[PDB]
């Protein structure tokens, strides 16, 4: 674990963690 | 995969300024084609997922 | 409120909010890590205000084809519904070819404010890749 | 301009190292918690500044040092005294009324900068004595013999700056920044308590004071010094001029990196030189 | 059995204590943070305009005059934004 | 409408079924506003005239 001002913006997954997590 | 992003080249290089943008026009679809290739590049890490 | 601001020669745009920031008493407005203006001093009052960038998003238009039917489902990104109906009322939104909300469209994902498309409790396989696990299809 | 006679005695300029003082802040900007990384002028770490001393013996001989100083691009000054000795400073070019020269004095409480093409003596001085045997007060005669030709004038800040007393060490640790950028003189100060002897090893941010917009050349630069018609240490008998002791000493700004650190409240609390 | 159970009980230890590996996924997010803070970032910068600021400079030259400013900040963010792009391209191509 | 807006994006009158990014909303400033120090002891012109 670790711009949205100006013109950049973050796209979320298409599979959240819970689905990731579903599938493993 | 990796952070999935997008740009708006108005918003980024000539943002909320009318004179700006109006000469950005001159520059073409310089600026579709960086959308394209963010937009190429998060479909494939929906893919890649 | 998302207003034009210009404080002693520094102009911007935003909504300014009440802070808990404390400057120096020279200091007169704020930079970010990346050097962006967040706080500002009012010259008179010496109130200390944050500055928040007036709510901005991608726009996507799900389609079931233009032969299929010719309805569309509006996806604001990263935004929730009550800021955009909000600024629906106000006429503030950049496009200004507002769909039609019924109550009953508007649909909170966490992509965003999707609007003409009623959520549906059951889950089927996905057709149209919306988002966060959300998927959208033209179905009865 | 009257001069007493004294026992001069030429002025010894010590040479010691400056530690990590003179960092100032460069601009009005709030950050928390950053670390901003900024070309400036500034004083480089451990550099290597001179050292002047202002004191009148008890054997007759009084320390009467009045050097000249150039100024190049900035000016580090340090001050250390229990009587305020230095009262201000003069910036200028040929300090004469052929050009127009900057001069700043603290009177008690009040502070006075003009701009004006005085006319300065060998050694001005201000008059620092006794009116009616019961009142302290100043008198600019021995400075200039006539101002003409002004073009700013500022009297403000009516603050006695050292007021809350000699429990450590004088609390007297002046320390001041003078730049002179695209037309703008621009002083920055700091006090702080002296905590030992003398120039402590510790860091701290001088703040920005005042900012002028004189816009004309400086390329010279000298302090100023006050004596009192005796009546200074107790049991003396010698009815003459005599002044406290004091030191100063004097640095230059060079063009630098540093990497400030401000901390949460915006203040900055550490700094590295990027060619230490 | 016993062998794997204490080979499985090891594993919570020996993924963060001995670094070496989980580092990419790491290098990947701050990767990403690095590249669009440097993007916004960019537009910090004169390019050898008059000012970084499309406000400043609209507000103290004529237009003639302005449009060669306006045009050089353009030009600087535009090369930031194709930067960023390409960078972005060949990391995907690592990552696929 | 969107639909619309779609179709001049693609640069086309068809539109097959999927998700495109069309453009970029923001939420317009209502009012603009200036703050400035105070008159600061203006000049004397009184005085003279
Ligand atoms: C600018 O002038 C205004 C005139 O009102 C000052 O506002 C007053 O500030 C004082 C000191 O804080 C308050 O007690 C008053 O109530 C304020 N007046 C009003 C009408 O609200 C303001 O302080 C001045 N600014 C500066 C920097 O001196
Ligand atoms: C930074 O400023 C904060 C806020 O004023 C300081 O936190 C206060 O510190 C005082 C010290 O006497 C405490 O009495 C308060 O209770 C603290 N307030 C809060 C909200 O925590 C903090 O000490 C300052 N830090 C530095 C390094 O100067
Ligand atoms: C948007 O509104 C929702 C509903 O009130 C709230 O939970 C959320 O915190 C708001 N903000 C964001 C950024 O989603
Ligand atoms: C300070 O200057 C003196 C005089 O030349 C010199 O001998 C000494 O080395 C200098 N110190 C530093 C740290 O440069
Ligand atoms: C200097 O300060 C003294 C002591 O307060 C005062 O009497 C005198 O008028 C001041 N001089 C000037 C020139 O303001
Ligand atoms: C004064 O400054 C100006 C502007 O930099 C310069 O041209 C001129 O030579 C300077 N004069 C002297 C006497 O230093």
């Amino acid at each position: 674990t670790l711009q949205k001002f100006n013109g950049l913006t973050v796209l979320p997954p298409l599979l959240t963690d819970e689905m990731i997590a579903q599938y493993t | 995969s990796m952070t999935k992003t997008s740009v708006d080249c108005t918003m980024y290089i000539c943002g909320d300024s009318t004179e700006c943008s109006n000469l950005l026009l001159q520059y073409g679809s310089f600026c579709t084609q960086l959308k394209r290739a963010l937009t190429g590049i998060a479909v494939e890490q929906d893919k890649n997922t | 409120k998302c207003v034009n601001f210009n404080f002693n020669g520094l102009t911007g745009t935003g909504v300014l909010t009440k802070s808990n920031k404390k400057f120096l008493p020279f200091q007169q407005f704020g930079r970010d890590i990346v050097d962006t203006t967040d706080a500002v001093r009012d010259p008179q009052t010496l109130e200390i205000l944050d500055i928040t960038p007036c709510s901005f998003g991608g726009v996507s238009v799900i389609t079931p084809g233009t032969n299929t039917s010719n309805q569309v489902a509006v996806l604001y990104q990263g935004v929730n519904c009550t800021e955009v109906s909000v600024a629906i009322h106000a006429d503030q939104l950049t496009p200004t070819w507002r769909v039609y909300s019924t109550g009953s469209n508007v649909f909170q994902t966490r992509a965003g404010c999707l609007i003409g498309a009623e959520y549906v409790n059951n889950s089927y396989e996905c057709d149209i890749p919306i988002g966060a696990g959300i998927c959208a299809s033209y179905q009865t | 301009c009257v001069m007493p006679l004294f026992n001069l005695i030429t002025t010894t300029q010590s040479y010691t190292n400056s530690f990590t003082r003179g960092v100032y802040y460069p601009d009005k900007v709030f950050r928390s918690s950053v670390l901003h990384l900024t070309q400036d002028l500034f004083l480089p770490f451990f550099s290597n500044v001179t050292w002047f001393h202002a004191i009148s013996g008890t054997n007759g001989t009084k320390r009467f040092d009045n050097p000249v100083l150039p100024f190049n691009d900035g000016v580090y000054f340090a001050s250390t005294e229990k009587s305020n000795i230095i009262r201000g400073w003069i910036f200028g070019t040929t300090l004469d009324s052929k050009t127009q020269s900057l001069l700043i004095v603290n009177n008690a409480t009040n502070v006075f900068i003009k701009v004006c093409e005085f006319q300065f003596c060998n050694d001005p001085f201000l008059d620092v004595y006794h009116k009616n045997n019961k009142s302290w007060m100043e008198s600019e005669s021995g400075v200039y013999s006539s101002a003409n030709n002004c073009t700013f004038e500022y009297v403000s800040q009516p603050f006695l700056m050292d007021l809350e007393g000699k429990q450590g060490n004088f609390k007297n640790l002046r320390e001041f920044v003078f730049k002179n950028i695209d037309g703008y003189f621009k002083i920055y100060s700091k006090h702080t308590p002296i905590i030992g002897r003398d120039f402590p090893q510790g860091f701290s941010a001088l703040e920005p004071l005042v900012d002028l917009p004189i816009g004309i050349n400086i390329t010279r630069f000298q302090t100023l010094l006050a004596l009192n018609r005796s009546y200074l240490t107790p049991g003396d008998s010698s009815s003459g001029w005599t002044a406290g002791a004091a030191d100063y000493y004097v640095g230059y700004l060079q063009p630098r990196t540093f990497l400030l650190k401000y901390n949460e409240n915006g203040t900055i609390t550490d700094a590295v030189d990027c060619a230490l | 059995a016993n062998q794997f159970n204490s080979a499985i009980g090891k594993i919570q230890d020996s993924l963060f204590s001995t670094a070496s590996a989980l580092g990419k996924l790491q290098d990947v997010v701050n990767h990403n943070a690095q590249a669009l803070n440097t993007l916004v970032k960019q537009l910090s910068s004169k390019f050898g305009a008059i000012s970084s600021v499309l406000n400043d400079i609209l507000s103290r030259l004529d237009p003639p005059e302005a449009e060669v400013q306006i045009d050089r900040l353009i030009t600087g963010r535009l090369q930031s934004l194709q930067t960023y792009v390409t960078q972005q391209l060949i990391r995907a191509a690592e990552i696929r | 409408d969107p639909l619309s807006e779609t179709k001049c994006t693609l640069k086309s009158f068809t539109v097959e079924k999927g998700i495109y990014q069309t453009s970029n909303f923001r939420v317009q400033p209502t009012e603009s506003i200036v703050r400035f120090p105070n008159v600061t002891n203006l000049c004397p012109f009184h005085e003279v005239f």
